[PDB]
């Protein structure tokens, strides 16, 4: 019925964004209402780790500890609501922004946008303070 | 020999309307130093990459245009204006992330030079990507990492 | 802020806040925050601790929460009870209830129209200013033209 | 010296020698606009042209 385990919905084939047709199959077999949580931020800020959070377990989405990007594209975790009947929580967990290794910079706006028009909860996660650089 | 310290007002705060004062502060800093002092938190971050760059041509530019009507502009030749840039000295605070790229464990400086490294080649697929890098390579050859673990 | 103790929810409202007063001075400022007032009319804040010793922040999924700090553990319980509380279903114009096709269908429809073109590219800041100044610079050079051929 | 770096700086910044780069919802109108007109004009040659 659910994903025990979360599973890549958008990669990034060479640069261009694709969708994972496995993964789309076992959404639209979804029947139940969705809803829909996205995280989005700067890459290494702990995103990953907290969507595990949300689906309430220690594993999930994977997380990495290096100076490098980990998260690539959007992945997706259909999970039972852990409080509606009837209803299922969606988390997205997103690649990171403002890779330093990143050629396809203009993907990063691909990713945010999507995320944003995918989602009915957007979670914006920062470090530290509100930057000025973060609200433009 | 006297040392001078200049201290900054902070970029990016969110209280403050004149947004446009903050490449000023900027701008000033790369002017008047022979040390150049860039303080980042946690990591390396592509739009602190890409504020350094827009910056530093912002600053050659400005440069220019107060050269052909200054006297001490004639005092030397072959020299670019590049040559009297600071030097670069980027400070990584609260630093935890693994110093390790690719499977392969890299100094403090190598994370600088692989995170400014320009992609080899000359396709379109690049030219985004090196443009900052290019400009950063040509301003500030004598760059130095420091990481700092939090206090 | 300004001598007062907020809420992380107050401190989000004080950096989103605009500045009355009309102005050219706070157009700039007023700007971003018009629009995110617009488009995010309900909005929450969480802060979230340091949430062990920087010497554990890299295993930090396989740590029991007794080896975490106390409040990080607290604030990530209030963070997930918040959304699972307050999160509503997907929702689409017609009063439509968003399941799984649905969703699947507007992952196509996005995907595809992002790869055709339709969502707009955050260009370099400086690539900007040379298409601007090229651009004045070719007027200028056909409004010269223009003079010394009618003369 | 110093001194006077910092006074001619100061003053040509004061006097508009720094550039100034405008915001983004403008920044994206003159973009996609310009675009626009291309776009329009393109049609309207290929409308006649037929
Ligand atoms: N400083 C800090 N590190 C964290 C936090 N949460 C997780 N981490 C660590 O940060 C590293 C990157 O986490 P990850 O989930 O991959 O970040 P993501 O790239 O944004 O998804 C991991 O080693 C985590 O153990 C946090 O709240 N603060
Ligand atoms: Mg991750």
């Amino acid at each position: 019925i659910h994903m025990t385990g979360p599973m890549c919905l958008i990669e990034n084939t060479n640069g261009r964004l694709m969708a994972n047709p496995e993964a789309l199959k076992i959404l639209s077999a979804i029947t139940q209402p969705m809803v829909v949580v996205a995280i989005v931020g700067l890459y290494r800020t702990g995103k990953s780790y907290l969507m595990n959070k949300l689906a309430g377990k220690k594993k999930g989405f994977s997380l990495g500890s290096t100076v490098q990007s980990h998260t690539k594209g959007i992945w997706m975790w259909c999970v039972p609501h852990p409080k509606k009947p009837g209803h299922i929580l969606v988390l997205l967990d997103t690649e990171g922004l403002g890779d330093v290794e990143k050629g396809d910079n203009q993907n990063d706006s691909w990713i945010f946008a999507l995320a944003v028009l995918l989602s009915s909860t957007f979670v914006y996660n920062s470090i530290g303070t509100i930057n000025q650089q973060a609200m433009d | 020999h006297i040392l001078v310290l200049l201290d900054t007002e902070g970029l990016g705060d969110v209280e403050k309307g004149d947004n446009q004062n903050d490449s000023w502060i900027f701008a000033l800093a790369v002017l008047l130093s022979s040390t150049f002092v860039y303080n980042s938190i946690g990591t390396i971050n592509q739009q602190a990459m890409d504020q350094l760059y827009y910056v530093t041509e912002l600053t050659h530019r400005i440069r220019s245009k107060s050269s052909p009507d200054e006297n001490e502009n004639e005092v030397e030749d072959s020299a670019d204006f590049v040559s009297f840039f600071p030097d670069f000295v980027w400070t990584l605070r609260d630093f935890s992330l693994d110093l390790e790229a690719d499977g392969q464990p890299l100094t403090p400086d190598e994370y600088l030079t692989y995170s400014l490294k320009l992609k080899k080649g000359t396709s379109q697929k690049d030219e985004t990507f090196n443009l900052p890098r290019l400009c950063i390579r040509k301003f500030f050859p004598k760059k130095k990492c420091f990481v700092f673990d939090r206090p | 802020a300004d001598g007062q103790p907020l809420t992380p929810d107050e401190y989000l409202t004080y950096s989103l806040k605009l500045k009355k007063g009309t102005s050219q001075k706070d157009e700039t400022f007023n700007l971003p925050r018009l629009c995110i007032r617009k488009f995010f009319p309900k909005k929450k804040c969480f802060v979230f601790d340091r949430p062990v010793h920087r010497r554990k922040l890299a295993q930090l999924e396989k740590l029991q929460d007794e080896e975490l700090d106390p409040e990080f553990v607290q604030q990530v319980a209030d963070f997930c009870s918040y959304i699972f509380s307050n999160s509503k279903t997907k929702t689409l114009s017609g009063g439509i209830q968003v399941n799984g096709p649905r969703l699947e269908s507007l992952v196509l429809t996005y995907v595809n129209a992002i790869s055709s073109g339709d969502l707009p590219c955050m260009e370099n800041a400086v690539l900007a200013l040379a298409q601007i100044e090229n651009s004045a610079a070719v007027q200028k050079a056909i409004a010269h033209y223009e003079q010394q051929m009618g003369q």
